[PDB]
């Protein structure tokens, strides 16, 4: 019950999804062929939430892989853990978004969004009681941004009651992997703050920093970053895919973390993060995890929390632990950082506890902080957008697909309004 | 022939019930499959019996999320419960009162009431209701409010006892606890005969200090609350030198229609290693019960006055010692009842000692005492919740979920007015009389 | 039914208590685990009893450094004590009075008082208090002063006996002994009913000369002081031809409210090889008690006058011999009491002989005598301490620790004034009367 | 309980620390891997005071190794008894102090002191009840002097209640291993007399003399000198790391040995010291130890005590002994040397007794004398400083890092004031 549908847009979304399904299959003991070879019945007691039991006793992920260029699709298809996706799912076009948002939302996307929605509808009717949607996409790449926003708008039209999750890879502050990414970011954020329940902001910069310093890895390949994001997502969903002394669901997180309709952008975090050698020289206790999760050097979003306040915080543990210990740790961490939390939300730590470790470890933890610091991010992007709009640079590519300036004017105004709201609530009293 | 059904709402209720029914099945020598290889009948009051040697509980486990109920169905206590009772919803209230009282629970309330009616009509001397429900969870608050209103409509005058989990002052697992608490209190204030305040923080404290376990799981808190419940019902379920029925509880501990929130307390609670080194006098355990560090609600009794107390003893107890100990307690000044209630005790004695659950944490004792005390200190606790509510309402935080789920702001304002009125009543009663 | 609790403060107190409770458990045939395979009840006065054959002591071992208490918990006497009593702090006073009376001990004084109150209320015929505490250590002085003030506030009129370890004139393990001594004396001068002066130097001397052991450990001094304590309490704990209770002690040996510092003495103390070659006459052992080389405080009695004496005999004793010996002692001139006290003796006889601890150093004797003597020679000792204080205060040495730890210089000046007043009172009493 | 944190600054500090941890591990029966293989539970009854029990039942020293050049750090890391330090502790820079104090306290140290304080704070919060800090450093080398003084100032800012121990290797009178050591010594002493509770002065000259004459060794390698200092430190701490008939703690020593806030410089000493052959030809009795500990030829500070008076003296014994014997010896030694003690401190011998020998002996003893003779030391250094300041030699290196002359003027005035105080109390009456 409470089945979840997985959508993967853009190249980053698809790669993250490949690693994500690898992780999930490892969790439930699923062979690459798609048949169960596990050992613990609890794996199958909720196997339906992400998988569908196809006949002859096989399992197929409830995935809907979307793209506009067959390259990465075929890469996924050929590689291992690709032979179990249901082959009818791989929707792809030929033109390619060309790293443009106008193509990804108006011209090219309008031709595949119908087929995507049809497969979505088939999967929805297949499920018993739909729980919600999780969309894995970028914010820079044209396909990800444009087509994901279009799909979100259409789905919200057809399912205004379900819950919506997005794992959007926000552009990094220092580097810029693309050139027009401010435009894509602004338009995508406009659509998201329109029609999304929660948005898990991530930067590649923070993941680089974590893989470098904390994990002591000088050679971070994209496999590792995607592995980290996959572990975060698995930690988010294990609260319902598994039994727990204090269980959680996606709707619980949405209610707890989203005080106002618009302010629903979360920065995630994971713990423990230990190098290969520096592991046996540290104790794995709940206080250690809790103290690890609260610092700028372990936030997957490149913005110091100290510059603002945590509006709300959610914390999902795993593995066997003692509830009193967790409560004591949360009390201490809420006490000593009193200036780091908003005054008018007393007891602002949502807690959930699962019963299964994420494999290999004794106990893990996932942090989901809805703070005001992220305003800086938007601030940054907004400014960049403004600059690249003041000269109307690159404007012709977007204008040529039917979009006009007033779109950009409205989107920038909307983002500035959002930043104003964040600022207002940060200094509320 | 004095039956009493149990209704467990929400995850807290279901787990507490797991503990409670484990305890009962241990007490009456009942195997997990309902078979059984001073006693009377005794078990008839809680266990109904079928043709074979198989007994089944009179419990109705209702939830909106099938996870915990599925754990129950898969646990060692699978064969026990009547499978029709284990009512499961589809999508839990997700810590939202409106979902648990207007949208979702509205679609299985009828099935729950139907099973309740079947179980009631199969009984003859029905005494009353035991609702095991938390206070913060959405299902707990909303569904319990709905169910209490429905039962009060159906069963006009019968006992209705709740075991709420009062939200702690400093440890809160939820974020919207004030909203659920205020709404469920405004609703249940007109229907619940007698609630039973218990908190997790105080039980953590007791487990750490007295039992000397530094890392307790919810299993331990559940075992303690189950022991409290068993001490409450031992009068019905056993032969005692001075028995007491739940109607006596509601008559004794409830001076006024609204002020019916007594907090629980249990003694002795000592580890197995510390079982010796003390003879456990009944006067000693009475003093332990009145010790402000042993109460199971984070409220100092010294800041208020005990409007009423009810001490239920069990084991090798002799009434003269109880009389002497209570006289001594009345002599001391730090325990100051209200002037207008000169008789502040109900005493009950049972012959059956408490039984220790194997794999448990406590030690085999010969005497035990559960105190249910209605005081005025609890009033301050309401203030705290009120305060929280005010802040979280001054910004209209989280309001959109409740608004869009079948509720209005005027309802929030009305519930705030009601809580203010209750606090006013507590303050007014706390004062002394003239002339 | 005449109970008396023991309170051990500081490392000295705790080790002395180890010795004392070893001695008691040996006396009444009590196994280390509280079991037991002329006697009456006897042990009830010091041992409380639980349901099983397990008895527990009425002791409260309090310390700020967990080392020695942990040794106790790990020693052979682990099963004995009630584990709740073994109160341990975190950071010891570190030979600083201010820490032991204002900063650190202030945070566990409440727990200590709580355990004291529990133990007292579990008793019925409580006689009084036995504080075992040193004088130089920071915990000893500070915590004992605080505890005595608290108990005197709580228990208005009850016996309060201390066993201080008077700082030796020439052997000092600490460096700030004068400060701790003066402060703790100025405090305890208004609360302690009767102290008991004992020093380590004199016990070293006695062990070397009489027992013929040249290299004694603290175990031996502790055993001797435990024997003294046992002889003090043998009246309560046994049937005697002329018994005496602690109130009799404070009435007899304390002429004035302030002058209540009697020094201890014990006899006979002879090695096993020298056990023969002497028949140990009761007159002989009386003479041994009055011998200036046998006193357990480095003060020559000949420089002062015995204001009062109390001799407690035990074993095969006959009162006529005691009368004859005391008459002879009164005849001699070198033992010159004050003119104004013509009756300078209290006599007590017990039927139980002293019992020798296996692995000990003394020999099995049939008669024993403990003398508690309040004299005027001890006054000179105060002068010495006073002198030391003056020097260490003339340069304001070490003052910064106490100043920065919750105390003022005016307090030092006031304590010096108080000690000068006490010395003045001793001198004034020492003089003779006119007309 | 009463956990102690170990800091090691400068090359000398780090080498001394390596030998020190070797000694401690030998005491508690700790394998080089960091796991306990001992035989006596008393080793573990207080193992927490210096170690932390890391998970999987291992032990890690509570060490914080600091330096500005990775050389000696790597030497420690590669050598045995280095594989058990927690690898995240090894804080080191790249520039190196260059044997300059200005670099070690203003320019280079300001970049690593933050990370050092952060690891300090982590360790402090890890402990149950912090007892105090012991800093092992030099006074000549730039890193040791400068960075240790900076760390001491910062820690005293953040923990004005804990107790502070320093083992500073004072420059020898005859030889001079460096050229600018008067400047480093003066500045370091200024900071120390500002913000330290106790300072264990040591000279390499005295250790050379002891290894030569008393131990009959013609080949004293630095390993042996560090071994001696390590034995002294272990003797200082065993009073709380182990049970004892009369136990002591660091606060006890601080209260007993420091009559006035400034005059807190101690010269240590150890006994017995027997050559390999001359051991069986001597009796190991308390009188022998006591008489050994009082003579210039066994003071680890190069200054004859006879030139001044012992303000106070502390003495920590080990192994099973008789208290009366110790008391008698102290009485005799205080009697016959009456002119060697200050008049106005009666009974000026603090005594402590442990129960465990230093592993391989019957009974040992450690002497901690706070005397007035050490004034000569400062006198000497002061004069040297004055000379090297009269010509302003080497001044430009220190001036170029922001420091100016007035710093030197104030520091020299402060040291002269301290010497004046020592002189005043030496001839007090
Ligand atoms: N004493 C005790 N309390 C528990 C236990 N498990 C959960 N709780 C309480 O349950 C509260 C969480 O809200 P719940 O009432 O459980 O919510 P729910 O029952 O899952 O129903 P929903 O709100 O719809 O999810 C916490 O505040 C806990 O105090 C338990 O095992 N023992
Ligand atoms: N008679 C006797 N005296 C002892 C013994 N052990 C320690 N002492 C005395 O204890 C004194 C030392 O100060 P303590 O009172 O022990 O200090 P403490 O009890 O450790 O408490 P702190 O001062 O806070 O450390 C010494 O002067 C000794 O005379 C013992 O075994 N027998
Ligand atoms: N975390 C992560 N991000 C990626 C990965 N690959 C690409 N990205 C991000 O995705 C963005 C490119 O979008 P992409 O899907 O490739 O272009 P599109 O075809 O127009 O949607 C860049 O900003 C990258 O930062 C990956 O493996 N991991
Ligand atoms: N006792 C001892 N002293 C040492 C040792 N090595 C160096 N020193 C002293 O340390 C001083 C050098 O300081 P150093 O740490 O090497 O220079 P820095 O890097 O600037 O701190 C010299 O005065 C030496 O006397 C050693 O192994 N033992
Ligand atoms: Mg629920
Ligand atoms: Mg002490």
């Amino acid at each position: 019950m409470r089945e979840i549908v997985h959508i993967q847009a853009g190249q980053c979304g698809n790669q993250i999804g490949a690693k994500f399904w690898e992780v999930i299959s490892d969790e439930h003991g699923i062979d690459p062929s798609g048949n169960y070879v596990g050992d613990s019945d609890l794996q199958l007691e909720r196997i339906s939430v992400y998988y569908n039991e196809a006949s002859s006793h096989k399992y197929v992920p409830r995935a809907i892989l979307v793209d506009l260029e067959p390259g990465t699709m075929d890469s996924v298809r050929s590689g291992a853990f690709g032979h179990l996706f249901r082959p009818d799912n791989f929707i792809f076009g030929q033109s390619g978004a060309g790293n443009n948002w106008a193509k990804g939302h108006y011209t090219e996307g309008a031709e595949l969004v119908d087929s995507v929605l049809d497969v979505v509808r088939k999967e929805c009717e297949n499920c018993d009681c739909l729980q919600g949607f999780q969309l894995t996409h970028s914010l820079g790449g044209g396909t990800g941004s444009g087509m994901g926003t279009l799909l979100i708008s259409k789905v919200r039209e057809e399912y205004p009651d379900r819950i919506m999750n997005t794992f959007s890879v926000v552009p990094s502050p220092k580097v810029s992997d693309t050139v027009v990414e401010p435009y894509n970011a602004t338009l995508s954020i406009h659509q998201l703050v329109e029609n999304t329940d929660e948005t898990y902001c991530i930067d590649n910069e923070a993941l680089y920093d974590i893989c470098f310093r904390t994990l002591k890895l000088a050679t971070p390949t994209y496999g590792d970053l995607n592995h980290l994001v996959s572990a975060t997502m698995s930690g988010v969903t294990t609260s319902l895919r598994f039994p727990g002394q204090l269980n959680a669901d996606l709707r619980k997180l949405a209610v707890n973390m989203v005080p106002f309709p618009r302010l629903h952008f979360f920065m995630p975090g994971f713990a423990p993060l230990t190098a290969r050698g520096s592991q046996q020289y540290r104790a794995l206790t709940v206080p250690e995890l809790t103290q690890q999760m609260f610092d700028a050097k372990n936030m997957m979003a490149a913005c110091d929390p100290r510059h603002g306040r945590y509006l709300t915080v959610a914390t999902v543990f795993r593995g066997r632990m003692s509830m009193k210990e967790v409560d004591e740790q949360m009390l201490a961490i809420q006490s000593k950082n009193s200036s780091y939390f908003v005054e008018w939300i007393p007891n602002n730590v949502k807690v959930a506890v699962c019963d299964i470790p994420p494999r290999g470890l004794k106990m893990s933890s996932t942090f989901i902080g809805n703070s005001t610091a992220i305003q800086e991010l938007f601030k940054r992007i907004s400014e960049q957008f403004t600059a690249m709009f003041r000269r109307k640079a690159f404007l012709h590519w977007y204008t040529g697909e039917g979009m006009d300036e007033m779109e950009f004017t409205e989107a920038e105004s909307n983002m500035n309004d959002l930043v104003s709201e964040y600022q207002q609530y940060q200094d509320a009293t | 022939m004095r039956e009493c059904i149990s209704i467990h709402v929400g995850q807290a209720g279901v787990q507490i019930g797991n503990a409670c029914w484990e305890l009962y099945c241990l007490e009456h020598g009942i195997q997990p499959d309902g078979q059984m290889p001073h006693h009377h009948d005794s078990f008839n009051t809680f266990f109904s019996e079928t043709g074979a040697g198989k007994h089944v509980p009179r419990a109705v486990f209702v939830d909106l999320e099938p996870t915990v109920i599925d754990e129950v169905r898969t646990g060692t206590y699978r064969q026990l419960f009547h499978p029709e009772q284990l009512i499961t919803g589809k999508e839990d209230a997700a810590n939202n009162y409106a979902r648990g009282h207007y949208t979702i629970g509205k679609e299985i309330i009828d099935l729950v009431l139907d099973r309740i009616r079947k179980l009631a009509d199969q009984c003859t001397g029905l005494q009353g209701f035991l609702v095991f429900h938390s206070f913060g969870g959405g299902t707990g608050s909303g569904f319990t409010s709905l169910l209490m209103e429905r039962l009060s409509v159906d069963y006009g005058k019968k006992s209705k006892l709740e075991f709420s989990i009062y939200p702690a002052p400093q440890v809160s697992t939820a974020v919207v606890e004030p909203y659920n608490s205020i709404l469920t209190t405004h609703t249940t204030l007109e229907h619940s005969d007698c609630a039973f305040m218990v908190d997790n923080e105080a039980i953590y404290d007791i487990c750490r200090r007295n039992l000397d376990i530094e890392r307790p799981t919810y299993t331990n808190l559940n075992r303690l609350i189950s022991q409290i419940v068993s001490s409450i019902t031992a009068s019905l379920r056993f032969d005692g030198a001075l028995n007491v029925d739940l109607t006596e509880f509601q008559t004794n501990l409830v001076p006024y229609p609204r002020i019916h929130f007594p907090l629980a307390t249990y003694a002795p609670v000592i580890s197995a290693e510390k079982a010796y080194h003390e003879q456990l006098s009944v006067a000693e355990i009475t003093n332990a019960c009145f010790e402000p560090a042993n109460q199971m609600v984070k409220c100092d009794p010294r800041h208020g006055k005990y409007m009423a107390c009810c001490l239920l003893y069990r084991g090798d107890v002799v009434p003269k010692d109880v009389n002497a100990a209570i006289a001594t307690i009345k002599t001391k000044r730090s325990i100051q009842f209200v002037d207008w209630c000169p008789t502040g005790f109900k005493v009950g004695i049972n012959y059956q000692p408490p039984t220790v659950v194997p794999g448990g944490d406590l030690a085999k004792v010969q005497r035990a005492v559960c105190m249910l005390s209605n005081t005025t200190a609890i009033a301050e606790a309401w203030a705290r919740l009120d305060h929280k509510f005010d802040l979280m309402y001054a910004k209209r935080a989280f309001v959109h979920w409740y608004v869009g789920e079948g509720m209005e702001e005027g309802e929030f304002s009305e519930a705030r007015e009601d809580m203010a009125a209750l606090e006013k009543d507590y303050e007014e009663v706390g004062v002394d009389s003239v002339e």
